[PDB]
């Protein structure tokens, strides 16, 4: 299921898959269709070369919501090995919104908090799109305590529309556990790495993306507030969100020259989508990038650092 | 050499069921298992050695309900052949040390006494000396009755233990048999690192009896149940017997940051 | 509401109040009323002393429930000044079962937590008749870690009947709370001082017990299971519950020499509920001589003293 812009080149790629099965159905005229097949494939390519050449913030919004994409299981599957996954909060309930547990990153043991959101309508739905009730954000603050416990990096992934306004997530203080986890991530003794593969903001998303590097994707964003609700609220009509998404600035590249993230990491040509798992070898290297350097800290200097860079937020 | 599942009422050989670590092969129902047996097969083979054996009941009370409470523990001690509830073994697994501790729940039900708590401490003790991992099997129907205060008293004493290994850095995992209730429940069972549980595990603080009682109500289906807790928090996760050595192998593996463990 | 075996001396008062109410009546023959309250009122003294000189442990257990006797908050009014009450674990609800909360011992400022019971039949029920949910736990947690934040003692009042055993309650993981204030409570960098003031027990009463000094009142049971339930499980019957309470050994002087407990604060003659103020009197000097041998030893020291006493519990 591509975006609206990309109607284009899904084409194409059906056409691709059609000639492929054909390819697959007969054999006298395996040359001509191979041939055909391979034009076709440079074809595509260039298509999405060039569409992909000047993509507004609104069209980068989009595929930072694009309903096919890796999520946090996806790139814990294809960047860690020997993953599991702990549940609960031991208070009221484990949130599925939000998945944690322990892994290993090039044998190293690394401890892994992310946003799911899920694949298809069922775990959608069962995951309540990846917003997480305090319940998630009380199991996020034990595991990174744990981690913390036994000298273990952090890695947090952020992908989430923002906190579940509900009313049950209300009266269980939503607020109470997202100030909590943001005052305790500040003095962690491990270096955490976060990225914002996917959608993240809201203040929901900050609530695991306290770290000392912040790492963004291409084509994913990052905003104190949705753009329909920024458009809502100011622009005083839904239909205007491009223009709030644009004003906002909640794109990579735009957060990245006020110093609010640490690096860009590059996605496949077409969107992390195309090749995930290219888009996972990419986020794995800089994942060990950015635990190589930060190796070298002693923990009292790993936390006057990170005090540092939290005191630098702002103009003032 | 037949014996029969309660749950599903099938005819499983008794070696197949043993070869199993008691488990039925038809149904996956989770039986009981002896301490020592539960020991053996976790730790590796030809390294355990038995701490705090030199604990024995002592009554002082000199209680007496309706049997003389040092029948009982006669009686309990003959039966089972363990001085009291909870064995503790050091030893290896896959190649790293690591300090066991399993519950007898045949010993008066499990239940913990003086020499429980004791036994406890004494394997706290022996994992702070020699850095290493802490296991803890739950099977246990609260706190001995025929000590009082003295066993109450035992939960306080084992949860500072736990602390002290906390400020340490040693990781201690607590796996939650069937059934983990009372004053184990409350006081070290549900007190470590990581929460394991195993299938369809009764777990909680008062029996479902009482809570009948008190709310004179319906308890929700599968209540207390270790499926049904893994949905309310109080579970890190649930793993199956004949899995577990080499997945708490794997656990302690990347807490204590060692090199994974050799299949 | 005097217990079966204080039908007598409830008697006698009812005649001593019938007489104040005729000497408050007439004016002419105020000295024969006078002369006859005097001689009942030490009729009264003098058959509370010798009815009282052989209690049972049955009978001890029973004053200790007795339905008139002052709870926690009636101890904090009596005792303390300036009491501000703290409401709330910050995750799910305040239970109304434990009542905390900051307050001035003659003048040193001190945190007190406790069970309060409620006084009538609709504070009874308000109150969960002392019995308190997990979230009463987590808020005692909360109270205890905020007192030793700011160097500040730590008084707790123990007279409940136990953990609420409800399937909510039960849910909401009520043996987490209690082996996490048992644990927590061990590592306290503050003095603790705590009374079993009332009925304590089951385990849900050591969650707020783990102290320094335990003390309890003259006529106040401690037990690791309600003498009912001991009889239904042992006994196989609830009619023998007196025989259970004897058998285990509840009562105060038979908990001191098994050293389980530092000393017992004798009560006003005929129980505490006689003359209230003169056992908060009495507590409140307990208090202080506790505070007072307590503060020489310094923090490292006091922990150390905390764990060996921990640990010498039992025969084992
Ligand atoms: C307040 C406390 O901490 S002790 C209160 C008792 N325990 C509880 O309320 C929690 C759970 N309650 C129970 O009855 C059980 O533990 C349950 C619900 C798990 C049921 O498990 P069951 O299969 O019924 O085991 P059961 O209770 O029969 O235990 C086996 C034996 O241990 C004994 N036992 C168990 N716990 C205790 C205890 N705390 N004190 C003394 N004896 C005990 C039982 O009397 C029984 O003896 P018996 O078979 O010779 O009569
Ligand atoms: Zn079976």
């Amino acid at each position: 299921n591509f975006l609206d812009f990309e109607q284009p080149i899904a084409e194409l790629e059906a056409k691709i898959d059609s000639l492929t099965a054909v390819s697959r159905q007969d054999e006298k005229l395996d040359i001509n269709i191979d041939e055909e097949v391979h034009r076709l494939r440079e074809k595509s390519v260039e298509l999405t070369r060039k569409i992909f050449a000047d993509l507004g913030a609104w069209q980068i919004a989009q595929l930072a919501r694009h309903p096919q994409r890796p999520y946090t299981l996806d790139y814990v599957r294809l960047a860690f090995d020997e993953f599991d996954e702990l549940a609960g909060d031991r208070a009221y309930a484990d949130d599925k919104a939000i998945v944690g547990g322990i892994a290993r990153l090039d044998g190293r043991p690394v401890m892994i908090i992310g946003h799911q959101k899920g694949r298809e309508t069922k775990e959608k739905i069962r995951r309540n799109f990846g917003m997480p009730a305090p319940e998630g954000y009380r199991k996020a603050l034990r595991l990174m305590q744990m981690a913390e416990r036994f000298k273990m990096p952090i890695i947090t992934f952020i992908d989430t529309p923002g906190a579940y306004p509900g009313v049950g997530a209300e009266e269980r203080g939503q607020s109470e556990a997202i100030a909590r986890n943001l005052r305790e991530m500040s003095r962690l003794g491990v270096p955490v790495v976060c990225t914002v593969i996917g959608e993240g903001g809201s203040g929901g998303a900050l609530a695991i993306g306290v770290g000392d590097k912040v790492n963004m994707l291409q084509y994913s964003t990052y905003s104190v507030i949705s753009p329909e609700g920024c458009a809502s609220i100011l622009w005083k009509s839904a239909d205007k969100a491009p223009l709030a998404a644009e004003a906002m600035g909640i794109i990579a590249p735009r957060l990245k020259e006020l110093k609010l993230i640490d690096s860009i990491i590059p996605e496949p040509l077409g969107g992390a989508h195309r090749n995930p798992e290219a888009m996972a070898a990419s986020l794995k290297a800089q994942l060990l990038a950015d635990l190589a350097d930060l190796d070298v800290l002693s923990t009292e200097d790993l936390k006057n650092r990170r005090y540092q860079r939290l005191m630098s937020y702002g103009y003032a | 050499v037949w014996t029969k599942c309660d749950s599903c009422g099938q005819v499983l050989y008794r070696a197949e069921l043993e070869r199993n670590l008691e488990v039925c092969p038809k149904c996956d129902h989770h039986m009981r298992m002896t301490a020592r047996n539960r020991l053996h097969s976790l730790l590796d083979e030809g390294s355990l050695v038995e701490l705090g054996s030199e604990l024995e009941p002592k009554d002082v009370l000199k209680f007496r309900d309706s049997k003389k409470y040092k029948d009982r523990l006669a009686s309990a001690q003959k039966e089972t052949g363990e001085k009291d509830a909870l064995v503790v073994m050091k030893g290896t697994l896959y190649g790293m040390p690591v300090v066991a501790a399993a519950f007898e729940f045949a010993f008066m039900g499990g239940s913990m006494g003086s020499v429980v708590g004791a036994r406890f401490v004494r394997a706290v003790e022996q994992a702070l000396e020699d850095n290493c991992p802490l296991i803890c099997f739950s099977a246990s129907g609260g706190a001995r009755m025929q000590e009082a205060l003295m066993s109450l008293m035992q939960m306080a004493k084992t949860s500072a233990a736990l602390a002290k290994m906390q400020e340490r850095g040693l990781p201690y995992i607590s796996v939650l048999t069937d059934p983990t209730m009372g004053g184990v429940s409350a006081s070290f069972a549900m007190l470590g690192d990581l929460n394991i549980a195993e299938p369809k595990a009764l777990i909680g603080f008062a029996g479902p009896r009482v809570i009948e009682q008190t709310v004179r109500e319906k308890l929700p289906p599968g209540f207390q149940r270790s499926e049904f807790l893994i949905e309310k928090g109080a579970i890190d996760m649930i793993v199956r017997r004949p899995e577990m050595r080499l997945k708490l192998a794997s656990i302690l593996a990347k807490l204590m940051n060692l090199p994974a463990p050799n299949p």
